[PDB]
Formats: structure tokens, C-alpha cells, sequence
């Protein structure tokens, strides 16, 4: 939150090359928490395709005949979608201990 | 951008102060005088692409001398140094500075008569038109994370 | 079918879009030894590294290598950038952007300037990790 | 592939929606007409093959201005600034987009009269016609191995 | 008589067709050991070994070379792929097919572009055997 | 070898398949005819040797259409493309395929009309004539060593 | 928007004004090292230094090189000079000036003329410390 | 008088004739080395043996070199060939054979092609020894 | 202002005026240590000598090269000579000599023609000492 | 079987000192010499050895990121006391066959470097030592 409302919150345009700004800022944080071992590696942070494709469709836009890519430039108002992928370790609660005589 | 009419109408006017002679533009006009007629006329423009939004532009600039009377060549040779003194280095066009690059002269024989050719090139960067969206600032960010 | 011209390139350097800017390269260089085999005529090649190499070019619009660069140089202290390159012919189907991490600048151009010549400046650069963003 | 009618078309249709003056295609209307009309042509084409089904193709445009009545150089000087603010980076023709590379604009005179002559260079890849066998799917392989 | 022209030349790479390619080009250059040979004025060599190389250019039209081989030179294993190039002009007699097995890529280009200049990719490799089908 | 009267004789029967107006070869018929008539000839041969027995031949090949009546450019401009559907790659002549290299097109003004000039190149190794004596087989040889 | 051109180019060294200059040139070259770390492919740099380099290009006007290092050069002592440029167009917003001090020259030229051909004189040079004046 | 064209050239391989020849070369390089004598002040030199060395540039009619070399390569045992080259111009008086000996080639080109121009293939080759027939 | 042309040189070599001369070109190498002061990222330089180097491009009128030195050379003694030039464009407003001592030529041309183009002799050379008159 | 992919790559390794990685090294190498005795026994002319024990040796090279040798040893050297460690190598190479690892124990050290520099070049501190035993984990 720190790196996203502090400055991105009412001081930017809200354009795709923003947005591709933006991805760019929160992988290159979540690259120190991979460093200090805390998630496991290979984190990717890109557009929510799913979500904006819901809200495009809220309103009056034929969702058809159109490209991917054209979907992703679409200017979706004043709101943002970004979906993360991170993966977190857990604790030893289960062991399987196969002993041959 | 800038416009060539500009151009001209500067050119036009810097002669018309610095000569007491006719200037004109068109060719029947000049054919019609009685003697002693300046001309003026863009040669050519070139452009080119150099980035994104910006062009490079070539314009040569001609302008001729043609006397009627018999034995005023003399008086051409006088007036190409009073046009040498004038664009030697840079010329105002809607508080902006062109550059000139070079100069160039010739006295070549056309139809019956002599005529005396005086050219130069100016060289300037200059921008092409686009329309731009406006978007708003951004409000709201969601991000969900996940596996 | 079309190929898309170099023409619609736009380049961001530290989070600011570089206006101008003539062309930009980015390589990676692989790093190989020669293995030969008891047997075998043929010789055969084990991989060991690579290396990020590129270079921008940019006309001499204002002094932005020095405000970047400069003043930490002399101190002692190396900086690092980001740069990011978009590609999008309307010609073309779709776009490409590539995001290229922890880059250094290989030199300094203070001033260079020719009687009749409008200045150009190029600086290469060296590269360890890429990102890639709509892919095509 | 593309056809040369269809791009010669949609450059008159933007010259007849943004210019009042009449155009022709032909020498014969030119020279009929009173006074103040455009000519537009195809002034060359040249095909490479740079692979095996695509050609590079470069096509010349020329457009011109042959102002009839007396005094009309300015209003060519101020045709130039606004058929310079159309073919600034692309034109669409057939939901395609094709680049323009290079603008050359030249002022000469031609037969007893100045004409403006305005030519841009249109660059893109197309590709020829084949005829291809169709094949229906593999449903039996047989193969036979021995010494 | 006649002599095959290049233009009638198509190119797989790991069993997909590659639409767009300028030219393509293999050798294999042969190691030689000097020996002189006492009594005799003339100098013979003789044969220890072979290198494959080779290249290949094409248009920038997609970013094949990436989704080939990108990630997994960073992760650290390097992947093999097999070419085959066929030659048939229409005005020759017959046609030519190799098989060129074992290809391992020199380097990788992220982004290369200019103003006014369409992008091309060249990408040398080396490889160990070959084999030959429809041999002239 | 391969003659040019049947490269000429081929062409012409593909224009004439694929196109209603009529074919001429010399310029009094072209002349005498009413209007909308074609033109073919051979522009230029180079021959150079590259081996010993072959040379090489690039054969310009020359099509001009002149449509007479008035109002017909239009149909130079569709002629244009279907001229271009024909000559993509290669033609085939006495059972060989000779390969395309380039193709020219560009419209220019002949004496008082317009007229469409389309070329294109050929490119193919031909063989010299040569007599060859005939010998017969070796039956006897005579190696007679000494010192 | 425009690009500033050379030919409002001016110098100042040792405090006179060089009134024929045909090219400035001064840069600053880093010193870099390659480091591998241990469980990385991507090869890393460490910047140790910098060289700085440069020429100038006059016209054979006057003898002004043998004048300011001649007697000294033979007698075995070295000066070290300070040399001012400016790049001033009128089309371009703004003005730039570099002072580049601790000069040192590489080489002299007693004399070089051929027929036909007016006389030139460049003249190599390496600098250790720069400061900014009027940055853009 | 005139001098000889190479357009009257023929090339004889392995006991075939080439109908297909651009250009035939074969040289002899000698070895020396400097020796100095006390007294003298100029350098003599020492004849210590030659190297045979040339190459030949065919057109891509066929795959030659391959049924000739490609197998034996592979399999380890290196082909030796003899060549003979004639040159006579029916302008000149006489006519010109050498036989060349013991050839081993060096590269061989497995495939080599562009858009738009024909194929071309040329092979180095290094020999020990010749022997003249018809000798002008 | 005019900068001097070449068409107004003359050159006196050992007491002789040389009628036919094309070009005259003398110059002085330095020679430079690099050396790394701690705490300094800029790398500084030590003067530690010069070098001088020149040559000279003349017509083939005559054998003056051969009277001056060929005897002398075999004989195992090398002569050295003084050559002045002197630099008067009577454009300009002054005029400069220079006194070049201890000359020692690099090589001797014996003969050296061509069909169809005049015979041209150039001679570089290595000096110690200068010595200058009528400074601009 | 045998092919260039299989041959293990240097950049691959890391090393555990005391239990704790140590991610600034350069290289790592552990070595046993035997010692063996020439015997002669009558009616044979080729010479033949007795194996009568091992003597282990290395060296450790890594960058000079920070002052961590200094820390273990430099206090307990000056009172007479000497200390003794146990160091692990892992050599994990995604195209060879697994991966390998060795402990190595009871190390003591041969030398201590206060300080090396020079104007100009990058710092860089080696190490030897030597051993007396060792330990095989996931050998392939």
C-alpha cells in the first residue's frame, strides 16, 4: 500500500503505459521479499484479464470480435485491476516414514 | 506548425524594405513590367522522419533579378552583394530562428536575356499533428493475489 | 503481413519517457567452452553464462546523461536503471514491450559538437536480468 | 492483395471532403475546366520479392495544382500548408494501415505556367497469389523394416 | 541448364514452418594438424577433427526466438533443436532437403529497431551432425 | 536454345486469354486502330558469359496500354491490378520456367495523353552452340619403355 | 522543438578565446570489471575508475600549440591547461557550458601541409576533473 | 600478342570433368628464415620448405562435395584427390596442364542460400604435390 | 582572415633546395605512464619523454635519395641531416620556418614505376631536436 | 550416455562454513594425499608400495565482501587456543545427473590475512587449511 496509494492515488494518468509502469514498480518489489526468503521465487504480477473483461462488459462494449491485446489497452475509466501470483511456504505438519526390514 | 506562407510574406517583406524595385510572385506579372523586377519562390521542400513525432526539413528559397533595359547587368552585380548582406546567417519566422546552411549563385542566360538565380536552404526540426486522449487520474487499484 | 518499422519506438529510462530517442538495442551474448568427446569427430559445446550487452542513441536535446550520472560517479558510487521499450506498428497485429533491469552505463559524452552537424549522442550499456510485458 | 483503385479512391474522397476545388484524374477535364483544379496519379510502382510469398512494394503519389486565373500563387502557397497537415504519418485503406516514408513537394513551371507538384512515397508488404493442393489427413502408415 | 535460385527456399525449426526467413547457411570447418615429414620439402597436414556453424536471418515479425529459448537459459539448461532447409527450384531438376540435428544458438536478441528501418533478426548457432534426405 | 519469338508468342497468348481488347505488335496498327489497344515488345537483352558454354540473360519485357477515349483512365487503373494477378513469380515457356525478378510499373504523359508502361524482368543461363567431333573407342595402345 | 547545431560553437583555453575551432570532443570513459557470482547465469560489473579523453580540430591559423607547450615540453616540465566550451543556439531554449580542467596534451604538431590543401591541426588530449556551468 | 582469358578454362576432379567452374587457383608458398652474418649489413634468408595451398568456386548445380567427402568424413578416414587444370586460348599459341596431387579440402558447405541470388560455393583445399603436362 | 595553403612550401634539406616536393610533415609523440592516486576515481598521467616522426613525398625527378645515403649505408654509418620548411601564403599575414635536426631516414627506394602513372618517392623519417624561426 | 550437457559447471556450487552459507565464493577444493612406501622384494624387478595412512589439504577463495575470517579465529589465535570447523559443499548442476554433496570436518586453518589491497584492482582473500575427515551425502 505503501508504494501503490502513496503516489498512484490521484497523481497519475491512467494510462496503459502507466499501468505497464505500475507492474513493473510492484515486481520490482516483490523481488527484495524473494531475496530475503520470505515467498518462494518465480512471483508474476500482470493485468486481472478476467476482472476488466468483467467490467468492460458491465458496460456498453461488445466484448466480441475484439483482440486480446485490444482488450488489455481498453482504458477501463479511473480504476485499475492487477492480479499477483505468490507462493508461500508451509509449516511440517504430516510425515510418511516407509522403513524396510 | 510553421507555414511556408510565413516564410514567404518575412522574405517578401525584408526585400521590399531593403529594395526599391517591384517584387512579385507570379510569372504574368512579371512578364508585364516594364524592367527591373525581382521573383520569388519556394524551389523545394523535403521531408523526412528523424523521430516519432518530429520531421527534418530542406527549403530552398529562390530568387531572381531580371532587367530590361540594356546595360544594367552592371547594376546586378551591384545588387548581388546587397542580397549577400542580408541572409548570411539566420532569419526570424514567427519568433523562431532557421538556420541557414548554405548559399548558392549562378548568372545563367534564359530565353533571350541574362538573369541573375539566388538561392539558399533553411534547415529546421518541426512536429507533426496528433490527437491525444485524456484520461483521468487514477482513482481506485485493486489487487488480488493468489497461487 | 507486415513487419513492423523501427519508426513507432518510444523508450522509458528511470520511470521517465525519453522524447527523443534514434534507435535502441539490447543482446544477450552466451557464454560457450569447446568439450571434445573420445569417439567422436564431431566437436561438441557446453554453456556457461551469458552477458547483456546494448546501446541507445538520442539526439542532443537537453543534458540528461549528467543529471542522471554524473555528480554520483565521481563520488564513487555506481547507480542502476530500468529501462523499458515499447514497439507498436499499426501495421502490425500487436505490440511488444520488454522491461530490462539493473543496467550501467558504459561511458559519459561531457560535449561533442561539429560546424555544421546536429549532435548525436550514444552510450552503451551493460545488462544482467529482463522482464517481458505483452508479448506477441 | 491490394488494389491501386481502392487507394487512389480514398485519397480523392479526402481531397473532395477537405478541399472545395474540383478533381480529375484525366488531362483532357484539366485542360477543359476554367480555372483552379487538382490531377491525381500513380506515378510509379516498383515490386521486390524479399521472401518467398511477400513482395516489398514503394508507390509514388503525385498530386497537383494548376491555378488558371491571374494571381493565384498565394492561394497555392496556402493549398501547400493544408495538403501538408493530411499525409502527415498514415493513411487507412481497407482497414489497413500503411506507412508513408518520405515528403517532396517541388514548385516548376510547366508549359507558360507555375504548378505545384506534391508527391509522397507509400511503403508496405503484400503478398502474391498461390494455388495450393489440399490433402486429406494420414490414416494408415505402413512400414516394413528388414536388413 | 540452370542454377538454383534462393528464392525458393523454406526453412523448419523444431518441426514448425518458419514463414519468414531471409537466408539460412551451414557449414562444417575441418581441424588440421601441420606435419613435416623428414626428407620431403612439402608440408602435410592431417585431419583431428570438425566444427558445425551456421546462421540464419529473418524478418522481426514475431517473437519466436524468446518463446524458444528464453527462460530456459536463465534457469540454466540449454535446450537442442533439429532445422531442416529444403531447396526446390522449379527450372533446376530436382530438389534438396538437410537435416541438421543437435543446434545449440549463440545468442539472443531482445530488441533491436530504428526510425525508417524495418527490424531484422540474425542468429548464429553451432551443431554437431547432420543427415541428408533427397540428395541431388 | 530458347527463342524470343516464342517468350513474345506466350505472352501475347496470355494477354489475349485473359483480356478482351485487342494485341499489337507495331506501332502503325497501334496507330490505325480506334481505341484502348495494347502494345508488347522486347525492351532489352544483355548476355554475358559465366562458364564456358552458358551465358546469362536478363530480357526486359515492355506491355503499354493507350486508351483513346475519353474517360478511360480509370480503366488503366483497374487494368493495373489485373495485369499484376498474372506475372507474380514465373512463366513457362517451351516446357522451362523462368524465374521473375522485379516488376516495373509508372504512368507517364506521350505526346498529348497518358499511357501505362508495365515491365519486368527475366532471368535464366542459356547455352552456346558448339561442334563437337565425334571419336572412337581406344582399341590398341602402344607404352614402350627404355632408359 | 529543435536540435542544437555545432556551428555555435565556442572555446576558451588558458583563458583566451579560440577564434578558429572546427570540432569540440571531451568524454569520460569507465573502468569495469566481471565479476561471477556463485548460482547466477547473468554476469555482473564493478566500476573501479575513469579515463577522460578528448581533441580538439583548429584550422593552421597562428602558431598557438608551440607558443603554449614547446620550450616547456624540451626543459622537461608538463603544463596543464583549462579549456571552456559553449554550444549557444539561438533556435534551442537554452545555452550550455562545460569548464574541463587538469589538461594534458598527447602529442604536437611542428608543421603539415600539402599542395592544394589548406593546413588542419587536431590535437589529443586527456583531462582528469570537470565542473558544470549553465546546465540545461 | 595477346594474353590468355580464363574463360577458356577446365577443371578435371577425381577423374570427372566440372562442367560447372567459376575460378581455379592454386599457389606454392615457401618458408624462410631470416639469417644475419657477421660483417654484412644485409639479411639473408634460408629456404626451409613450401606449403601448397588454393581453393576452387563452382556453381550450386549439384551436391558434389557431399558424395564425394561427407561419409569419410564422419566416419574418420579423410579422402585424398587429384585435380588437373587446362588452360588454352585459342588467341594464344599454345595451351597449358598441371596436375595437382594429394588435395585434401578444407570446409565443406552442407547449404547455402539467399532471396534473389543465385547459389555459389567455394572450397579451399591445401595440396603437396604437381606435375606439369603440355607446358608452354 | 585566410589560413595558409600549401601551395606555398618549400623545403631545404641538408643545405639544398628540394624543387620538387608534394608534402612535408613533422610532428612530436609524447610518451605518458597512467598512475592511480588512492582516493581518486580519475586516473592521472606522468610525462615521461617524446618521440619524433615525419616523412616527406616527392616527385621522381632524380636520384637524390641514393647520393645522399646508399654508399654510407652499406658501409655501416648512418648520416643524419637538417631540413627547414618554410610556410609563406602571401594571403596571410606572416610567415613560419621550422629547423628540423638530427634526421635519420627509415627506409631507401630503389626503384618503383608503373605503367601509365608518374613516380612518386615518400620517405619517413625520426628526429630529436627542433629548433624554430620566424614564429607567426 | 556421455554428452558436453553432462559435464558439472563451477557457477553451480555453494558452501556451508560453521552452518552458515557463505554466498561470496570463488572456489572450494579438498584434497587426500596418501603416503606410500617404496618396498623391494627379492626376484621382481618392478618396485612395489605400502599405503601407510592420508594427509588432508585444501583452500578456500572468496571475495573480500566483509570482514567474516577475522571474526572466527583472530581472538582465540592470540590466546592459544585454536578452533576447529566443519565445512559442507554442494554442487547442483540442473543438466548433470543430481547433485553431490561432502562435508568436511574438523578443518584448521593455515593463515590469517589482516589486510591486502592495492590501488586499482578488486580485493580477494584465500585460505588454506587442512582436515581429517569427511562425510559422503547424496553421492551419484
Amino acid at each position: 500500500r505503501k508504494v501503490i496509494i502513496d503516489d498512484y492515488i490521484g497523481k497519475v494518468t491512467n494510462s496503459y503505459d502507466n499501468k505497464c509502469l505500475l507492474i513493473v514498480a510492484i515486481k520490482s518489489y516483490l523481488e527484495e521479499l524473494e531475496k530475503s526468503a520470505l515467498i518462494e521465487s518465480d512471483s508474476t504480477v500482470e493485468i486481472d484479464f478476467e476482472a476488466q473483461k468483467s467490467y468492460l462488459k458491465s458496460k456498453g462494449v461488445d466484448l466480441s470480435y475484439m483482440t486480446l491485446q485490444e482488450i488489455k489497452e481498453a482504458n477501463t475509466g479511473s480504476k485499475v485491476f492487477l492480479k499477483a501470483k505468490i507462493k508461500v511456504l508451509d509449516a511440517m505438519e504430516d510425515i510418511d516414514l516407509s522403513i524396510e526390514i | 506548425m510553421l507555414k511556408y506562407k510565413e516564410i514567404l510574406e518575412t522574405i517578401i517583406e525584408i526585400l521590399k524594405k531593403n529594395f526599391t524595385e517591384s517584387i512579385f510572385i507570379d510569372d504574368e506579372s512579371v512578364q508585364g513590367s516594364e524592367g527591373s523586377c525581382f521573383f520569388v519562390s519556394i524551389l523545394s521542400v523535403i521531408c523526412t522522419p528523424v523521430m516519432l513525432n518530429t520531421n527534418n526539413k530542406d527549403i530552398v528559397i529562390s530568387i531572381k533579378y531580371l532587367p530590361k533595359p540594356q546595360s544594367k547587368s552592371i547594376r546586378m552585380y551591384e545588387i548581388s552583394d546587397e542580397l549577400n548582406k542580408l541572409f548570411n546567417r539566420n532569419i526570424k519566422v514567427t519568433d523562431r530562428k532557421l538556420n541557414i546552411t548554405k548559399l548558392e549563385q549562378s548568372i545563367k542566360k534564359e530565353e533571350s536575356i541574362y538573369v541573375l538565380n539566388f538561392t539558399f536552404t533553411l534547415n529546421y526540426l518541426d512536429s507533426v499533428y496528433e490527437e491525444d486522449v485524456v484520461y483521468e487520474n487514477m482513482k481506485e487499484i485493486n489487487l488480488n493475489l493468489g497461487e | 503481413r507486415n513487419v513492423m518499422s523501427g519508426t513507432w519506438g518510444e523508450l522509458w529510462l528511470d520511470g521517465n519517457k525519453v522524447a527523443e530517442v534514434k534507435k535502441f538495442q539490447a543482446k544477450m551474448e552466451f557464454t560457450k567452452e569447446d568439450i571434445i568427446i573420445a569417439g567422436q569427430m564431431g566437436t561438441d559445446t557446453k554453456y556457461m553464462g551469458y552477458k547483456g550487452k546494448g546501446s541507445i542513441t538520442l539526439y542532443h536535446v537537453s543534458s540528461r546523461m549528467h543529471k542522471l550520472i554524473g555528480e554520483k560517479i565521481k563520488r564513487g558510487s555506481e547507480p542502476r536503471f530500468v529501462a523499458i521499450s515499447k514497439l507498436n506498428d499499426p501495421d502490425s497485429y500487436g505490440a511488444e514491450r520488454i522491461a530490462v533491469k539493473n543496467i550501467a552505463f558504459d561511458d559519459l559524452t561531457l560535449a561533442d559538437w561539429e560546424v555544421g552537424v546536429k549532435g548525436e549522442i550514444e552510450a552503451p550499456f551493460t545488462f544482467t536480468e529482463y522482464d517481458f510485458l505483452d508479448i506477441i
